[PDB]
Order: structure tokens, then C-alpha cells, then sequence
């Protein structure tokens, strides 16, 4: 599923600006 | 309600109010969060007890990264505005080492840890929370404000449950084009990865966004590196969850427009087309803007200066040299 994609990528965290 | 809002705001503009308190008025108590030239700290206010939220930025780091005018463009514009879903500015104030802006406590933490927490929201309480959004867009766009920089992590919420929106490092009063790539990686629009020149149209395609993540629990387009999560901005392919309705995809195809004379906010009509929309349909205008709508979601009180919402920093001692560094630099502050 996309949600299972999202939950083991590296960008669940805080997201900083660039 | 906006010419005179104008008046008031172009008062403050013009000449700016400085220096209105003194760090040794307060009593350092925990880290909120942190950022690249600094942290937020909870402090109290000793001879009255009211506790605050205080911004501290180191001024060496701040030269060092050249983003010099971003910070005085963050203190001039935050001390003229006034409006109910943004963060109140109380002080502001600097030493030989530091610039200090003491704002009012949010206790209910940020968007981000509920909406990761629970998942996702249900379409009426992502329209509640949208709603106060394009309320605060109007506002800010009609004192020619850019914001440039949406995202769950700067909306905070109140012990009523309605948003304060954070953070106005990237803010910008502009008439016309700029070009400077700043934001999040995930609310870009594919304007400002392209290297064009843009506008307020930015802040629209961030609703766009928003309320996709806030009905989904992943944004529109992801990936583990910024350039993969570009890639997919730029192509103009978005796939909706089977669960979406069909007036709320209507809407995000509209925000989510590569095309700038097609999208909405940026048409004939304005802001209008955005709130006469078929998804906005049950959307009260006025009670939003006078409070009087539940809230779908009311954050814990455990009394004044807890912070049990928020995350745990660790801890650093405030060092102000005996020496004035970046003087010239930061006159205005
Ligand atoms: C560039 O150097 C920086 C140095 C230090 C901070 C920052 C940025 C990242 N943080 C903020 O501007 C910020 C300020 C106030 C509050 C706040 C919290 C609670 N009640 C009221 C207000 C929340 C914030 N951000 C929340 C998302 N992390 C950048």
C-alpha cells in the first residue's frame, strides 16, 4: 500500500526548510 | 474589514517598535523545538507569572549563512500583523550575542504529532482547520505578505482547537515577482524548482498540499531524497486514495495546477473561486473568522508550563559574549 510505502521511508520525521 | 486591517498594518511597517523587554525578566524553564541559527525555549515572565514561547538566534550564524534580510524581514512583518490564526509576537529584543522574539505559548503542540499519531482526519476536520487557512491567505495577500513556507509542522493548536500559524522566517512583502528557492521539499511548487520567477500563487499550490496530507496521512508526492520528491512535483501526475470524495479531488486538481492561468486563487475571481467551492459547501465564513464553529479536536490541559505535547531537546546554557558581535548588521532589530 502507498501508507506502508510512506511508514518505511525516511521523510515521516520533522521536515526541515532547505 | 481589510482596508482598515491596511491602515493599521502600514502604521507598524513604517516605523517598527523595538527593544520592549530584557532577557534577565525571565526565567529560562525548557526547549520547545530548534532550528539552524537557534531554539525555542518555554520561559516565565517572573514578575507576573505569564508564561511565553522565546525564539532565540544566534547573529554569527545567522551572517554565516547569509540570511541576514530573511531575519529582519521575520521581525518587521511579525510585529506589524494582527490577525486570530496567527502566532502573537509579545517582545522583541537583542544583546551582544543574540536576537530574542517572545511570543504567546501554544500548549496544544503542533499539527504534525496529531496528525501522525491519529493517521489522518476525516474530510470535515481537515475542512475545519483548511478553512482557517484560506481565512489567514486572504489576510496576508492583501497586505502584498508572501508566506512561503505551509506545512503541519507550523500550525499550532490552542486550548479551543483553532490553528496559529509559525514561523515567519521566509515571509516577504513583495508587489510583483521574486526568485529565492526556500520552503519544504514536499509543499515546492514546480514554479519554484524551475528556477522561474513567482508570486502568491505558492502559498494556493501549498494549500493544495495540506489538505491532501491532512486527508491522506502521506503527502501528494514522496520519496527519501529531495531531487526523487522533485521529480514527481514537475511531472504534474497526482493518484488520489479510493477513499477521497469526489468534490475534494475537484478542488485539489485545481490547487494542484501546474498551469498559473488555471489555478485557483490566481483566476479572475481570487480568493472566491476557492471559497465557493462544492467541498466548502457546509463552511460558515464568518463563524470561522469569529471562533463560534466546535472543534473537532481539543489538546489535553495539564495546566500552565506543561509541555508534555511537545518532544524532548536536550538542554544547552545561553552564552552572551562580553563583546557586541554583528552591530551594523542588525540595527534595524
Ligand atoms: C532558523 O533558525 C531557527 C531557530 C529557532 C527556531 C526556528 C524555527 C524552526 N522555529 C520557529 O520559528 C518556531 C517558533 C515558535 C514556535 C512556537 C512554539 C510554541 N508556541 C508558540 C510558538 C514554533 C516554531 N516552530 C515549530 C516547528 N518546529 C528556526
Amino acid at each position: 500500500t502507498t501508507y506502508a510505502d510512506f511508514i518505511a521511508s525516511g521523510r515521516t520525521g520533522r521536515r526541515n526548510a532547505i | 474589514f481589510l482596508a482598515k486591517a491596511k491602515e493599521d498594518f502600514l502604521k507598524k511597517w513604517e516605523n517598527p517598535a523595538q527593544n520592549t523587554a530584557h532577557l534577565d525578566q525571565f526565567e529560562r524553564i525548557k526547549t520547545l523545538g530548534t532550528g539552524s541559527f537557534g531554539r525555542v525555549m518555554l520561559v516565565k515572565h517572573m514578575e507576573t507569572g505569564n508564561h511565553y514561547a522565546m525564539k532565540i538566534l544566534d547573529k554569527q550564524k545567522v551572517v554565516k549563512l547569509k540570511q541576514i534580510e530573511h531575519t529582519l524581514n521575520e521581525k518587521r512583518i511579525l510585529q506589524a500583523v494582527n490577525f486570530p490564526f496567527l502566532v502573537k509576537l509579545e517582545f522583541s529584543f537583542k544583546d551582544n550575542s543574540n536576537l530574542y522574539m517572545v511570543m504567546e505559548y501554544v500548549p496544544g503542540g503542533e499539527m504534525f504529532s496529531h496528525l501522525r499519531r491519529i493517521g489522518r482526519f476525516s474530510e470535515p476536520h481537515a475542512r475545519f482547520y483548511a478553512a482557517q487557512i484560506v481565512l489567514t491567505f486572504e489576510y496576508l495577500h492583501s497586505l502584498d505578505l508572501i508566506y512561503r513556507d505551509l506545512k503541519p509542522e507550523n500550525l499550532l493548536i490552542d486550548q479551543q482547537g483553532y490553528i496559529q500559524v509559525t514561523d515567519f522566517g521566509f515571509a516577504k512583502r513583495v508587489k510583483g515577482r521574486t526568485w529565492t528557492l526556500c520552503g519544504t521539499p514536499e509543499y515546492l511548487a514546480p514554479e519554484i524548482i524551475l528556477s522561474k520567477g513567482y508570486n502568491k500563487a505558492v502559498d494556493w499550490w501549498a494549500l493544495g498540499v495540506l489538505i491532501y496530507e491532512m486527508a491522506a496521512g502521506y503527502p501528494p508526492f514522496f520519496a527519501d531524497q529531495p531531487i526523487q520528491i522533485y521529480e514527481k512535483i514537475v511531472s504534474g501526475k497526482v493518484r488520489f486514495p479510493s477513499h477521497f470524495s469526489s468534490d475534494l479531488k475537484d478542488l485539489l486538481r485545481n490547487l494542484l495546477q501546474v498551469d498559473l492561468t488555471k489555478r485557483f486563487g490566481n483566476l479572475k475571481n481570487g480568493v472566491n473561486d476557492i471559497k465557493n467551492h462544492k467541498w466548502f459547501a457546509t463552511t460558515d465564513w464568518i463563524a470561522i473568522y469569529q471562533r463560534k464553529v466546535e472543534a473537532p479536536f481539543i489538546p489535553k490541559f495539564k495546566g500552565p508550563g506543561d509541555t508534555s505535547n511537545f518532544d524532548d531537546y536536550e538542554e544547552e546554557e545561553i552564552r552572551v559574549s562580553i563583546n557586541e558581535k554583528c552591530g551594523k548588521e542588525f540595527s534595524e532589530f
